[PDB]
């Protein structure tokens, strides 16, 4: 019926990119750069946050079936965003994406688009659709962060701080392979969990079961703390590696 | 696996013929070589390269893989024609083959609908619409051509190419006129642009009357002329019956000849009372006062219909020959 | 775009209705006969009928009744067309000048309504206060006959009884009262209402409802001396009037369904009844007068008089002369005698009026080798079945060959100097367990005879119970000599086998010329037949030999020879058979994308298929590959009745709505889809039901502007010709039509453009690509002032000059040349 779009961390040692001699660090950087490219390009065009995420999810899935050495990342990113626009009903003309991509990329980077940028992108649409197995509908942590937050009752200002901090973590999780590891519902819980720890908030008090210390279980069943800690560690590692710090 | 779409080749189907012409490509009838099942293949041509894969097809792939109902058409898989840059072949959307279409059955004039036959038809259509509306999806092009019926009496909805999600909290700008004029609601004629799921209900009400008259209720060629015909039967748009009609862009612009009174019950006196009440509610000018799909199912006309009794219509046979 | 021309070679001959009255003068006795779109006015004499006037109307005559409102000297005529055009007409004669006046007119069509099953019914009040119309289920429309209603404005009264069978206005009521039979789940009933023009609604009727026979068919209104009404059914006749109820159920009427009635004695003492087997009965009202002086109805009696043609309408004239209006056979004048003849009959035929009847099939063959062409038609049904040989002579010469059974298909075989004709006759289950024929007919009077002994369907194990008295069809292949038209051989097909298709041809390398018949096993249980046969016969030395048979899993609706191969349509499938050296049929290739492949036509390697609901498809045989290829299809939905190929690009079709259309390949290679789309370029409302298209002409062969000749036969006997035009000639003639329509006065003031508009219950489109030849040919009959008015400001184009002024005399020549094609 529907395809399985989730892999184990151990499996990422065997992506096509890895087996063509690309080391783990490089593929990670290639994914962040491609994600941020999609994020930045669509933001300049004024695109909804779901449209950006959908393109990024397509991008991350794509390179589980192909190697970065054979498919330029920035062309792939532009193709993903192009398709994402049509899927999510935020369409843009391919020429406008190329225009914006040219503005944000240096000359060496834009060389990936070759002699005819629009053609290189439009051609790739065929491969992209086949690669993602025409499973176009995608759900994102955003909708669950809000659906679950709406069921929290308490200090309006403390909960809103939790949401925005978690929302920032979702945007940051788009650069990581977590989208390929865990369903969005878990991601939304994980970012709520992380923000709670950083803000020293005890979320259970805001739930309908204030004495249920594992507050998330009412939102997402069968999630061990093991998973939420693994997710938190990966998000925090991104901040530790960069110069940026936790939003707080 | 069954889920890896886009790889299997169209070689697996023996093409029987072209059932009809589709907006993103022509629709062909075919038989599966492995199972023998009859299927319908919709050609999706991206060779135009103006905007790549058509969005109309994207909408149908996205929405119909989410929707699973007996009264909704099922997309079985997507197959392809036999140097990725040079490849310009097309894709095909595989669907269940339907024996007949409602417009065809009526236009040929061969079919005769009994009350019980109409009950089963409408209940299936409304159940499918309710499923879609519950899922916050709007068809936006309900027509006789898009209602498909098997000889068994099963009805499935199709052609979701103009379908889009509806947000109650955040109404957002939409296309101004999406439905065909004969089945277009008065709100779209006046340019509501922020249309509600009630646009589909009005269309299905037009079908209800057409099944009783065997002739489309409101047939015109110009948007104003349609409002005149609708106004004569349902009454002229006026603030008393449609408080927010004054907010619509073309209310002052598009006026009927007179302020006609509602005559629906009089002109449809031949319709059974249970159905006449349903028609009155479905053909209500104000979209906020127009009944919902669930409400149509909870009507004296359709609530007690048992879908086990499919009640197939009088489909083509030798005595008609 | 495509340009075509349609002319009527023979006008409709079937009688669709007939009434008597005082229409031409308050003194004369008139007989008005209504053939499809044609009104014939006669005056009754002591020998027969004197014709006086015939007019055409731009509409199918649905209602025709005569009435005389207070203040008028003579009767007025009401007519309503099938497109809901209503009008009131008056006869006016000034010396030698006869003209028909349109006193009132209008279109009574409702925006919303369901057309009734038993068709349009029109009745008029005995006091001529209003016209009653039953157009839609659940609605009764009233046109009040006031002096000021020149537009025939009307209102509807809600009617609770949705399914009405027949309604009439009653005599002897204090208010206008309607009596009608209606059907609901509990059976059929008779009920009355009163019509109030003042309140514009129904009031309670004079007498109560009564439950009536399940198959109550007709309502006869009894005149003032008796009052009340008579209800005619299949087994019983009943009289209803308040408390009075009489019922007679004679066994004679059960045998055949009674279809028409007329009143002989103005006081209602005697009525005439006719049935499908042609028997004519006299219904007698036996009077009983009480001492009060009142006249009551004592009893009802039915007496058989004799045999006439199966009559659509009966109308008693004067003396013993009765006019028999027949739609399935020839109409008649017959004389009723008080004394029976030596055979027991009181009916003796006076005159016979030729009716080409239903033309089920036809072919053109030059029997005399005169370079002309003769039209041999399958005409009539049941007892009236006949073969009609028609040749051009200024009138058409028609020879009739009586068959006394229904003819179905005809094909000519020159090698054998004979015709092959498929026929079916009605036999009835009898006490022996078999069946007995009601009368001898062509299949039973053949010189030599044979019966199929095929064991293909001898697998039986199928229940098919028979009840005494039920009807069955028996199908035969008739071999008929081309000179004597004598039945030389009759071959009877298997029990429950219907012969649907017939061809005469050679196949493959076989030098023998065969008769090939496609059949279908029809059982009442089956919605669609699932068994069939293709049979190859050879007619040699006075005997028909069975050469080979091929079983098929369906009905062989149509067959046609295809370059030495046999092309047959079996249900959805269209198949091509090769004829082997072993004299057997071998399948080569199939095409299956059809709901029901009813009609087939071929030109070269191209095939045109006519579907029940999917309109027409252009097939092609690809010899390199040995299979079919779909070239293009008309995606617009139409219910086909007959098709024909005009040329390699234009294809002609006929619809069950009396419409004709012409499809053409889009000749645009930009996209493959455009080629696959047959675009409807011609639309025309003929007004007749086309059963057969046939290439050929009856003219004795100046090169006319028209190119090509296609003849078509219709249900009402009308024969017409379809021909093609050049763009220049079409535009000239079309522009002339628009001029003629402004000049010519139509009966009922019916717009010509509306009449010819393509019309289904669901759609109405303006005609396109067709020239009404009858309108163009009428130019020669309009007065000189009108002729010159028509030609004013007329310029020719793309010919002798770009702009060329035309004169009334020039067009007289052009139209006269056009009249020579038929
Ligand atoms: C595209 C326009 C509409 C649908 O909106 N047509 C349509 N019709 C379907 N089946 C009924 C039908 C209509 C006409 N024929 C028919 C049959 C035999 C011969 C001929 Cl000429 C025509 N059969 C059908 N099944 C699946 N799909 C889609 C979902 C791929 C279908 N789409």
């Amino acid at each position: 019926t529907k395809p399985c779009w989730y892999w184990d961390k151990k499996d990422l040692a065997h992506t096509p990119s890895q087996l063509e001699g690309l080391d783990p660090a490089t593929e990670a950087r290639y994914r962040r750069e491609g994600a941020r490219f999609i994020f930045d390009v669509g933001t300049r065009l004024g695109l909804h946050y779901d449209t950006l995420a959908t393109g990024i999810i397509y991008f991350h899935r794509f390179y589980m079936f192909h190697s970065f050495k054979q498919f330029p990342r920035y062309v792939t990113g532009a193709c993903c965003l192009f398709l994402a626009g049509k899927v999510e009903e935020t369409p843009k003309k391919c020429k406008d994406i190329i225009k914006t991509a040219r503005s944000l990329l240096n000359d060496v980077q834009f060389g990936q688009f070759g002699d005819d940028p629009k053609e290189e992108v439009m051609v790739l649409e065929r491969i992209l659709l086949q690669t993602i197995k025409f499973d176009l509908q995608v759900e994102h942590p955003y909708q669950f962060l809000l659906k679950y937050a709406k069921q929290l009752k308490g200090d309006k200002n403390k909960i809103q701080k939790l949401v925005q901090m978690a929302w920032t973590f979702v945007n940051d999780s788009l650069c990581t392979t977590l989208s390929l590891q865990w369903e969005p519902e878990i991601i939304a819980v994980a970012v709520m969990y992380l923000a709670g720890r950083l803000c020293k908030f005890e979320i259970q008090e805001w739930t309908s079961k204030p004495m249920y210390r594992r507050w998330w279980e009412q939102f997402v069943q069968d999630v061990p703390v093991d998973v939420l800690e693994d997710i938190c560690h990966q998000i925090l590692d991104l901040y530790s590696q960069g110069k940026q710090q936790m939003p707080h | 696996t069954e889920s890896d779409w886009g790889k299997r080749c169209v070689d697996k189907f023996d093409i029987i013929g072209i059932i009809g012409e589709g907006t993103y490509g022509q629709v062909y009838k075919a038989k599966d070589k492995d199972t023998g099942e009859l299927v319908a293949l919709k050609k999706v041509r991206l060779d135009n390269e103006k905007e790549g894969f058509p969005i109309t097809a994207i909408r149908e792939i996205k929405i119909l893989r989410q929707l699973i109902h007996r009264s909704v058409v099922n997309m079985k898989e997507i197959v392809t024609d036999k140097d990725f840059k040079k490849d310009k072949g097309a894709f095909y959307l595989v669907f269940e083959y339907m024996d007949h279409d409602l417009m065809g059955l009526l236009e040929s004039g061969l079919v005769h609908f009994s009350e019980d036959h109409i009950k089963s038809f409408m209940k299936q259509l409304m159940e499918g619409l309710e499923y879609c509306h519950k899922k916050n999806f709007l068809h936006r092009d309900i027509k006789c051509s898009n209602i498909l019926l098997n000889n068994s009496g099963q009805i499935k909805l199709a052609d979701f190419g103009l379908a889009r999600l509806y947000n109650s909290e955040e109404s957002r700008p939409y296309t101004n006129k999406v439905i065909t004029l004969w089945y277009r609601p008065p709100e779209l004629l006046l340019g509501e642009e922020r249309y509600t799921p009630a646009i589909d209900v009005w269309s299905c009400g037009c079908i209800l009357g057409e099944l009783f008259t065997k002739k489309p209720i409101f047939q015109a060629n110009l948007e104003l002329a349609q409002l005149e015909l609708i106004s004569r039967l349902c009454g002229s748009p006026c603030p008393a019956v449609w408080p927010d009609v004054i907010r619509l862009p073309y209310f002052n612009t598009m006026k009927p000849k007179k302020q006609y009174r509602r005559r629906l019950r009089e002109e449809f006196s031949f319709i059974p009372s249970a159905a006449l009440d349903l028609l009155d509610h479905m053909l209500t000018l104000d979209p906020s006062k127009r009944c919902t799909a669930e409400q149509t199912l909870q009507s004296d006309f359709l609530k007690d219909v048992e879908l086990s009794k499919m009640a197939p219509p009088d489909l083509p046979h030798w005595q008609d020959c | 775009m495509s340009y075509n021309y349609v002319v009527t070679a023979q006008k409709p001959t079937a009688v669709n209705g007939c009434v008597t009255g005082h229409f031409t003068s308050a003194e004369d006795l008139n007989l008005l006969i209504a053939k499809n779109t044609r009104l014939e006015i006669y005056v009754v004499t002591a020998e027969g009928l004197r014709p006086v006037k015939e007019v055409g109307m731009y509409g199918k005559i649905a209602v025709m009744e005569l009435f005389r409102p207070k203040g008028e000297s003579k009767d007025l005529l009401f007519i309503l067309t099938a497109k809901y055009n209503a009008c009131i007409l008056e006869y006016k004669q000034s010396g030698e000048s006869i003209d028909i006046i349109t006193r009132a007119h209008g279109n009574v069509q409702d925006r919303i309504g369901r057309p009734s099953e038993t068709g349009i019914i029109g009745i008029i009040d005995p006091e001529c206060r209003m016209i009653g119309l039953r157009l839609y289920d659940g609605l009764f429309k009233v046109i009040p006959l006031d002096r000021d209603n020149k537009e025939l404005k009307a209102f509807n009264i809600r009617l609770e009884e949705l399914h009405v069978i027949d309604v009439k206005f009653l005599y002897g009521c204090q208010a206008p009262t309607i009596c009608f039979v209606y059907q609901d789940p509990q059976g059929r009933h008779v009920k009355t209402y009163e019509v109030s023009l003042r309140e514009k609604e129904f009031n309670k009727g004079p007498w109560k409802q009564e439950n009536v026979e399940a198959e109550a068919s007709m309502v006869i209104a009894v005149p003032e001396p008796f009052g009340g009404a008579i209800i005619i059914g299949q087994e019983s006749i009943t009289y209803h009037n308040g408390d009075k109820y009489l019922a007679i159920a004679p066994p004679i009427i059960k045998q055949s369904t009674i279809v028409c009635h007329n009143r002989v004695d103005p006081n209602g003492s005697r009525y005439l009844l006719g049935d499908m087997e042609g028997r004519l009965f006299m219904l007698l009202l036996e009077k009983e007068e009480q001492m009060d002086g009142t006249v009551t109805l004592k009893d009802l009696r039915v007496e058989l008089l004799g045999e006439t043609s199966i009559a659509e309408c009966l109308t008693y004239l004067d003396n013993g002369v009765v006019f028999v209006g027949s739609r399935l056979g020839d109409s008649q004048l017959v004389k009723l005698n008080v004394d029976s003849n030596e055979q027991g009959s009181y009916v003796v035929a006076m005159e016979t009026f030729t009716n080409l009847g239903p033309i089920v099939d036809m072919c053109v063959v030059d029997l005399e080798r005169q370079g002309q062409g003769q039209l041999v038609t399958c005409s009539g049904a049941f007892k009236e079945g006949s073969l009609r040989i028609i040749r051009n002579g200024q009138k058409l010469h028609i020879r009739t060959v009586p068959l006394y059974e229904s003819p179905r298909k005809i094909c000519y075989q020159e090698v054998s100097q004979c015709f092959g004709v498929l026929s079916s006759r009605i036999e009835v289950q009898d006490t022996s367990g078999g069946t007995t024929a009601l009368r001898p007919s062509a299949s039973t009077q053949a010189l030599s005879s044979s019966v199929s002994s095929s064991k293909l369907f001898s697998s039986s194990t199928a229940p098919h119970e028979t009840s005494f008295g039920e009807e069955v069809e028996v199908h035969n292949l008739l071999i008929i000599d081309q000179h004597t038209f004598e039945v030389l051989h009759a071959h009877q097909f298997l029990q429950n086998e219907y012969a649907l298709s017939l061809v005469s041809c050679k196949l493959g390398k076989d030098p023998n010329t065969y008769f090939i018949v496609g059949t279908a096993m029809v059982y009442p249980e089956e919605a669609e037949p699932k068994q069939g046969r293709i049979v190859v016969f050879q007619y040699s030395d006075g005997k028909l030999q069975t050469v080979a048979e091929k079983e098929v899993k369906g009905a062989v609706y149509s067959m046609v020879e295809f370059n030495g191969k046999l092309l047959a349509s079996i249900n959805s499938t269209v198949r091509l058979y090769e004829w082997t050296t072993e004299k057997e049929l071998r399948t080569e290739c199939n095409h299956y994308n059809n709901i029901m492949a009813l009609y087939l036509k071929t030109k070269g390697d191209f095939i045109l298929v006519g579907d029940l609901m999917r309109s027409v498809l252009l097939l092609a045989y690809k010899p390199m590959e040995g299979n079919f290829e779909e070239i293009a299809r008309d995606f617009n939905p139409n219910w086909m009745s007959a098709v024909e190929i005009l040329d390699d690009d234009n294809f002609l079709g006929a619809e069950n709505a009396f419409n004709l259309f012409v499809c053409q390949k889009d000749s645009a290679a930009t996209t493959d889809e455009e080629r696959q789309h047959l675009q409807e370029v011609g639309l025309f409302h003929l007004g007749e039901f086309v059963n057969v298209f046939c290439h050929g002409s009856l003219v004795m062969q100046t090169s006319t502007p028209t190119q090509g000749s296609v003849l078509f036969g219709t249900v009402n006997g009308m024969i017409g010709l379809v021909t093609s035009l050049s763009e220049s000639w079409y535009n000239l003639l079309l522009d002339m039509q628009n001029r003629l329509n402004k000049v010519i006065k139509s009966v009922g003031k019916i717009e010509h453009s509306f009449w010819r508009s393509f019309h289904t219950e669901r759609k109405t489109e303006p005609a396109t690509g067709f020239i009404d030849g009858d309108l163009i040919e009428s130019f020669l009959d309009i007065s000189r002032p009108k002729m010159q008015e028509v030609v004013a400001n007329l310029q020719y184009d793309d010919g002798s000059g770009m702009k060329r002024e035309a004169t009334a005399d020039d067009l007289i020549k052009v139209v006269e040349e056009l009249t020579r094609i038929h």
